[PDB]
């Protein structure tokens, strides 16, 4: 269970030439699944004394209705309120 | 001409900023703790009408 | 790069002729610019790095 | 009258004057866009600018962006790299070629 | 075992005190549910055990 | 008092909910498509939330079962 | 399994450039015994014949 | 004349350029080509079986792990010199202006109020430690680890794998 | 001099990297929150200044013992007197649901009296649709009242009463004083007041905070929020109201609770003095108390370059320099990039543009060399 | 016997004894903020949890 690459490759102990002294290679343990990355951008740049890694995080994904209808109610209010000036026009 | 230029000012502050001492001063609190921090004079009239942020 | 030669510039190599009239860019007070002196220059007067990819001893004028 | 230096890669060869330079800019720009966050914050070389989640502001890292490049006549690459912190801020001062 | 004993442990676990109580009620009831299916399984195979 | 009624948001609607105890209280004595399925359920669950791999991995032989 | 975890393992391969260094040889001074104008100056004298030089 | 601030930050990064002393961690044995211990492998033996694949693919792997182990030792020697060069050479930037090209006389200062212990996974501090330019040669260094010896795979297998039958046609 | 300290401050840790479990705060502190003790030596006094939100029993009986406790000289609430007269009147109540209940019948103390001029009855016109608007962006609940004054004032109070020790009454959020303040000040609409509402939370940082904010309160309750109120969340709402009206912000906040100081430091009694306030007056009282006693606790100057590791930096283009010249002298080449670490924020990987540390005026500079293998000699020393 | 009742309070106490749900391994935080903030529950709520 690995995010990162680097750490993924750094220290590997289940390598083919360490489970094939017991001969046993269990499904669970497919490099497949074995390491996968976060979904949020992250880039590195040049540090003081090395590289490092910088997130980049926009948005969030779990917003619900009800804040998108209080948040939406003022751009219905201003939409009711432009028709009622052309109409009055 | 042959060197970059840089303005007075500029040089001015380069030297003050070579002092192991050196910070912001045009700020209406005192951040960073300094004991000779003085409050600058605040550029707000009677209306008020910029203080809106 | 080379500084800004006051009236006495002789490039090391012959450049190629981007132009021949100049152009009229607003400079700013202060700002760095990076004068192509080879000639190549995809980003117009100012240097884009073709003159590492050219065979020539023409270096930008920054100034 | 003070003679500017001949030499070109001033910031570069002082660290400490380019970051002093870079604290007080983005200070500077941080307490005229949103005075009630950063008024009463310290800006130093360790500060940063997301939430406590790590989230970013991009209209505040454009702000800090547009201040860097008022004070150092460069112009900062937007999309490829994002201000978050004044460390990347001083990465990105220094590696552009033609600071002042 | 021996690792982290010598090398404590990564950190805490940032969870919600709702997550870990219904955690805790799910481990009870798949507890549960697997008495109950015992016991039918059982009741089911008993003529062929 | 319209605030008090439109940006209150219920507790529900925000917090995650809880296990409907009801549904496991009294349950049949036949391991019927309800009972299998409600174990389904209540262990796809403890394995998307829970951080125990130890049991998660026998959660996830149980449910291919 | 106690004296695999007890010791490091061996490194995995890793594809970054430390240190890189040009492929060819010295980049060609601006002035010396050959220079870049000398490299400038065979593009137009190139010919390939039937015959020795 | 140096300080004894000056001295004490010499000592501390003078650390950072120590030898891990891979010696310990690996087998250094060469193996030994079949032709020394197996007759029909060797050429002047009267019983020699002329295979080209086989005897191709047996000098392969001998010649592969002679040179895996001679490349390490000549990776960890570079590493040894270039760590003593880098502990020796001169650092000017302890004589610079402090605040400019050096640390302000008062050090680092931790101006924040952390709450909580940082995690013991932090991805920066990992990899600013694990990766570094100046360790190159020791990173990529291939070796078989220090491990207890099995039987069934360090002295069985050998054995039967040596005692196979050899066919002239 | 002007004692130009930080206040109404409310961000956390901006050093910290903090995330997942790495929190930058505890705002759950139900004692040390609402509970300051200052001193003013010169006069020998001692002020307990307590901030309350009206809507906690644990807060109301802890602030019953302590006043039982301290015994002080004097007591100052932030109340009026028909206030004090309905919940006297009002008996045998303990619990602050209970008194929430009456929550309506102690909104009668906002008297807010005035004739019916017809410049007073414009006024009452744009300052109860301003009221109403205002309320509707703080969307606080009926558990949650903070200037509805409730048990933890009536049990100062009482105990007060008990002691016969003098009670000075400060007045509502929005008292005869305030209403003239507000009165003077013309900038005052709903709509203005909705366009600025929502048009404040001009951040992504602003809008997240509220969120947060408001579902905590939603998800615990009046109580709970009360008791998880912080300082740093009542500087953030401060804040808030600051954004949504700056002009009625001034009055509420700043000026209120600088009459309330003024009350505690010229014209208390004793020597003693047991304060209760709204929370976000606690700030500003507190500040100019300091201020006025110069009694600061004393901070250390932060240098703004002090966390930068310069030292480090250098060290590390140093060992850069000399390993590119090691490699260069083994290779009998030069290095092909200046760049510690290769880094995507320039295109020199896939493009023209090089990043080479060679620059020099003329040829006879002595920097000429400089970032070239040539300038270490066969001991991979400079020269 | 393996009654129902009996059976469900040694469940109980085996999950709860099991050590994986031990307090001090799990920082207790609201989730659904934006921002990682600790428990915001009330002193009385937080005893009886
Ligand atoms: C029947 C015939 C019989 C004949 C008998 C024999 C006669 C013998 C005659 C002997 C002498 C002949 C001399 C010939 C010269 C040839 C060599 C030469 O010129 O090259 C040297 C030339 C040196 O140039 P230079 O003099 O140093 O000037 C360089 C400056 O950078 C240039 O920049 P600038 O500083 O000049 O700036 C120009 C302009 C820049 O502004 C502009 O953008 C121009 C337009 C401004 C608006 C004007 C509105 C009116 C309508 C304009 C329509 C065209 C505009 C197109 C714009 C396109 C934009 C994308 O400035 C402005 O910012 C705007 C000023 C506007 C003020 C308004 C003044 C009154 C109205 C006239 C305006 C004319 C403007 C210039 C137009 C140039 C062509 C486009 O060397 C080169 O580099 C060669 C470049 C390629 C040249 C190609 C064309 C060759 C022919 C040119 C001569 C035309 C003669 C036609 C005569 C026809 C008679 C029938
Ligand atoms: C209700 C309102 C409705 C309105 C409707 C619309 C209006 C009508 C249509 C308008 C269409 C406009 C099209 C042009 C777009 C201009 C874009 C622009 O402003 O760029 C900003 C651009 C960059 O701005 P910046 O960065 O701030 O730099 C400012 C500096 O001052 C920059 O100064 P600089 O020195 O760095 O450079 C300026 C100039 C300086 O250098 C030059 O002048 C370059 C060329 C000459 C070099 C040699 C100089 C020595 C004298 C040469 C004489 C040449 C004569 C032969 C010309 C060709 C044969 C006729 O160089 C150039 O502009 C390079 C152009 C080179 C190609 C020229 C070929 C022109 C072909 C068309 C000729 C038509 C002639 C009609 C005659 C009618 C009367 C008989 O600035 C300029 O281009 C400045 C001029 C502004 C535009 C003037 C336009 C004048 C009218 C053009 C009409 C074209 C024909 C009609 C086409 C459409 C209808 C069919
Ligand atoms: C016939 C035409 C009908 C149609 C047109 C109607 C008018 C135009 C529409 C106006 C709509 C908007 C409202 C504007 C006025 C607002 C006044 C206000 O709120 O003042 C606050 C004022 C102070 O109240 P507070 O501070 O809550 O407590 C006062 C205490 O009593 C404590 O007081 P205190 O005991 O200390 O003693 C002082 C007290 C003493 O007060 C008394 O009770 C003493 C009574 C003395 C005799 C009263 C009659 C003399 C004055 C008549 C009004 C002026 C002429 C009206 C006719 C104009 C056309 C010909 O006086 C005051 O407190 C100040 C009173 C001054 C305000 C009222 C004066 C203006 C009223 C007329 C409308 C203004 C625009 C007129 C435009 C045209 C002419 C310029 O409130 C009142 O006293 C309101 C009383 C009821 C007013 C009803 C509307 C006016 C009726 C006038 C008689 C018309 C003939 C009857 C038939 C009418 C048709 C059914
Ligand atoms: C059959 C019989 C039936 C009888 C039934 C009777 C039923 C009971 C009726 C009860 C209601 C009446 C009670 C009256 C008691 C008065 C007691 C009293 O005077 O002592 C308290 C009173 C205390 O005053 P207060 O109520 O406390 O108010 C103090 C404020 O400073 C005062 O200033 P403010 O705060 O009120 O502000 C005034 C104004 C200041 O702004 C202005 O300059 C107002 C004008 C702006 C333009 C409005 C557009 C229309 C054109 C108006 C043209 C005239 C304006 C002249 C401006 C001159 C500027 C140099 O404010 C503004 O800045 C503008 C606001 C206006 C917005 C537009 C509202 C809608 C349209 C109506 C506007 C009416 C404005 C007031 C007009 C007053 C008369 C001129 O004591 C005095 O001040 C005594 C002074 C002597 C007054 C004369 C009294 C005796 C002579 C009048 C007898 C009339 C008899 C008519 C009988 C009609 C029926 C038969
Ligand atoms: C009926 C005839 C016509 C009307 C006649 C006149 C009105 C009669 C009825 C009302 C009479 C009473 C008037 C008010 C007396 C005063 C009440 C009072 O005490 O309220 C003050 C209230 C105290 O409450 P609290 O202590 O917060 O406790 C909160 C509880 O939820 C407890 O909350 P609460 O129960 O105290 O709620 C207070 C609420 C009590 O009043 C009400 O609830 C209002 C009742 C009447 C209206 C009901 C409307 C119902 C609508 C839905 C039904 C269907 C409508 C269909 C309509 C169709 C046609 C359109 O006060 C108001 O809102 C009064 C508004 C009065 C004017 C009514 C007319 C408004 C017209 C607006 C039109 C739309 C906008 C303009 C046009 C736009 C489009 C172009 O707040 C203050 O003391 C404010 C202090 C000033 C600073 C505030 C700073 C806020 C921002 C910072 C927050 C963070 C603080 C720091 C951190 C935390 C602490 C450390
Ligand atoms: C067919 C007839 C239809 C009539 C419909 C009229 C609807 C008008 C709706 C106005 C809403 C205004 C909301 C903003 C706040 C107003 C002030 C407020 O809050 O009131 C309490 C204020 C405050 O009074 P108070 O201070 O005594 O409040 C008591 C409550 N405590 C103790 C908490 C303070 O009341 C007033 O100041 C007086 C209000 C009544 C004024 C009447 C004036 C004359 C009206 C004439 C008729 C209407 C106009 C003409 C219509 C023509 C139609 C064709
Ligand atoms: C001729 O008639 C008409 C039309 O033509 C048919 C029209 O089109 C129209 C057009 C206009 C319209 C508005 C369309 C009207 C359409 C209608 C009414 C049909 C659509 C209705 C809907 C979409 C609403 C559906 C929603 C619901 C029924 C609500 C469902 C809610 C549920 C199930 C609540 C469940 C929650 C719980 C059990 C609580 C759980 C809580 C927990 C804490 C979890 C448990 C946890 C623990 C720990 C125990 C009109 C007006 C009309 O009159
Ligand atoms: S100088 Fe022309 S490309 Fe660099």
């Amino acid at each position: 269970m690995f995010r990162w690459l680097f750490l993924y490759w750094y220290n590997s102990t289940d390598t083919p030439s360490a489970i094939a002294k017991v001969n046993l290679w269990s499904y669970i343990n497919l490099r497949l699944f074995k390491a996968r990355l976060s979904s949020s951008i992250a880039y590195y740049i040049l540090g003081l004394n090395n590289l490092e890694l910088k997130k980049l995080k926009i948005f969030y994904k779990n917003t619900y209705f009800d804040y998108i209808y209080l948040k939406s109610i003022p751009c219905l209010f201003l939409i009711i309120f432009f028709t009622n000036l052309y109409l009055f026009l | 001409r042959k060197e970059l230029w840089r303005s007075q000012d500029a040089l001015q502050e380069e030297e003050l900023m070579v002092n192991e001492n050196w910070y912001p001063k045009n700020t209406q609190y005192n951040i960073y703790n300094q004991p000779d921090f003085i409050k600058p004079k605040s550029g707000s009239g009677a209306a008020a009408d910029d203080i809106r942020i | 790069s080379i500084p800004y030669q006051e009236g006495k510039y002789r490039p090391a190599s012959i450049p190629m002729v981007a132009g021949f009239f100049p152009y009229n860019c607003y400079l700013q007070q202060g700002k760095v610019y990076s004068w192509c002196s080879c000639g190549i220059s995809q980003s117009g007067p100012w240097c884009d790095g073709l003159c590492n990819s050219v065979v020539t001893r023409c270096r930008p004028v920054v100034f | 009258y003070n003679f500017p230096e001949y030499r070109t890669g001033g910031v570069q060869a002082n660290p400490g004057i380019t970051a002093k330079r870079i604290i007080k800019c983005i200070g500077e720009r941080l307490r005229k866009y949103d005075p009630a966050r950063w008024e009463n914050v310290p800006i130093t070389f360790k500060t940063h600018f997301r939430d406590e989640n790590g989230y970013s502001d991009v209209a505040t890292s454009i702000q800090i962006h547009d201040a860097l490049e008022r004070e150092f006549g460069i112009d900062i690459k937007d999309r490829l790299a994002l201000v978050t912190d004044v460390e990347t801020a001083f990465y990105i001062v220094m590696s552009h070629h033609d600071p002042l | 075992k021996q690792f982290e004993e010598r090398y404590g442990r990564a950190g805490q676990i940032n969870i919600s005190k709702v997550t870990y109580s219904t955690l805790i009620d799910v481990e009870k009831a798949v507890l549960k549910m697997d008495r109950l299916f015992r016991k039918v399984a059982k009741f089911e195979n008993r003529a062929f055990i | 008092m319209i605030w008090k009624y439109l940006q209150r948001t219920n507790r529900g609607n925000i917090i995650q909910a809880g296990l409907q105890h009801r549904k496991f209280e009294n349950l049949p004595f036949k391991q019927n498509f309800d009972n299998l399925t409600k174990a389904y359920d209540l262990r796809m669950w403890y394995i998307s939330n829970s951080p125990h791999e130890a049991k998660n991995l026998e959660y996830v032989n149980e449910l291919e079962a | 399994v106690q004296s695999q975890h007890s010791v490091p393992a061996s490194p995995i391969r890793n594809q970054r450039h430390i240190n890189p260094v040009r492929e060819s040889g010295p980049l060609p001074s601006y002035d010396g015994t050959y220079t870049m104008e000398d490299i400038r100056a065979v593009f137009y004298n190139t010919t390939v014949g039937r015959d020795y030089c | 004349k140096l300080t004894a601030s000056d001295e004490a930050y010499l000592n501390e990064v003078r650390q950072r350029y120590v030898t891990p002393d891979m010696e310990k961690w690996a087998y250094l044995d060469y193996k030994k080509h079949p032709s020394t211990t197996l007759s029909h492998y060797d050429h002047k033996s009267k019983d020699y079986v002329e295979s080209e694949r086989d005897d191709y693919n047996a000098d392969v792997a001998t010649n592969s792990h002679n040179k895996l182990i001679d490349d390490f030792k000549r990776n960890l020697q570079m590493q040894r010199k270039v760590h003593d060069i880098l502990q020796k050479m001169d650092r000017p930037y302890l004589r610079g202006v402090p605040g400019v090209t050096k640390n302000i006389s008062a050090g680092l200062q931790d101006y924040s109020a952390p709450v909580s212990k940082k995690s013991q996974s932090d991805p920066n501090d990992f990899y600013r430690d694990a990766y570094r330019n100046e360790n190159r040669w020791i990173d990529q260094s291939v070796f078989t680890p220090k491990t207890s010896k099995m039987t069934h795979y360090d002295v069985e297998w050998p054995k039967e794998l040596a005692s196979r039958p050899v066919t002239k046609k | 001099m002007i004692s130009a300290r930080a206040v109404h401050r409310f961000l956390r840790n901006p050093n910290l990297e903090t995330g997942a479990a790495f929190r930058a705060g505890t705002r759950f502190d139900p004692f040390k929150n609402t509970l300051t003790v200052l001193k003013d030596p010169q006069n020998g006094r001692t002020l307990y200044l307590i901030g309350t939100t009206n809507s906690s029993t644990l807060l109301a009986n802890r602030t019953k013992d302590l006043v039982q406790k301290e015994k002080p000289d004097a007591v100052f609430v932030q109340t009026n007197k028909e206030w004090w007269n309905l919940a006297k009147n009002i008996q045998d109540v303990k619990c602050q649901q209970e008194l929430n209940r009456y929550n309506d019948l102690l909104s009668q103390a906002y008297t807010l009296s005035l004739d019916n001029t017809i410049r007073n009855l414009v006024f009452k016109a744009k300052f109860y649709s301003w009221l109403f608007v205002i309320n509707w962006f703080k969307a606080f609940p009926d558990d949650f009242h903070p200037f509805i004054p409730g048990l933890e004032m009536k049990f100062a109070i009482e105990e007060a009463n008990k002691q016969n020790i003098p009670v000075v009454l400060g007045g509502l959020e929005v008292d005869d004083v305030t209403l003239s303040a507000l009165k003077v000040e013309p900038r005052l609409d709903p709509f203005s007041q909705l366009y600025y509402g929502y048009r404040a939370l001009h951040n992504s940082f602003w809008r997240r905070e509220h969120f947060d904010n408001y579902a905590t309160l939603d998800v615990v309750g009046g109580e709970a929020y009360a008791e998880s109120m912080d300082r740093f969340r009542t500087n953030w709402f401060v804040k808030y109201f600051e954004k949504l009206a700056p002009y009625q912000k001034k009055i509420i906040v700043d000026q209120k609770d600088l009459d309330l100081f003024y009350a505690l430091y010229r014209d208390t009694p004793g020597k003693k003095i047991v304060a209760v306030v709204n929370q976000w007056h606690v700030p500003g009282i507190e500040n100019h108390w300091k201020s006025a006693t110069n009694t600061h606790e004393p901070l250390k100057a932060i240098n703004p370059i002090g966390d930068m590791d310069i030292n480090k930096y250098m060290e590390s283009q140093l060992v850069n320099d000399t390993l590119r010249a090691f490699v260069s002298k083994v290779g009998k080449t030069e290095p092909a990039t200046w760049k510690n670490y290769s880094t995507i924020y320039h295109k020199d990987n896939y493009e023209a543009e090089r990043v080479r540390h060679v620059a020099f005026v003329d040829h006879k500079d002595p920097h000429m060399y400089h970032g070239l293998p040539q300038d270490y000699d066969d001991n991979i020393k400079p020269k | 016997p393996e009654d129902e009742g009996i059976e469900q309070q040694l469940d109980q106490q085996e999950v709860l004894l099991s050590g994986r749900y031990d307090p001090k391994l799990y920082d207790f935080q609201e989730g659904y903020t934006k921002n990682p903030e600790d428990d915001q529950t009330s002193l009385i709520e937080k005893k009886a949890f």
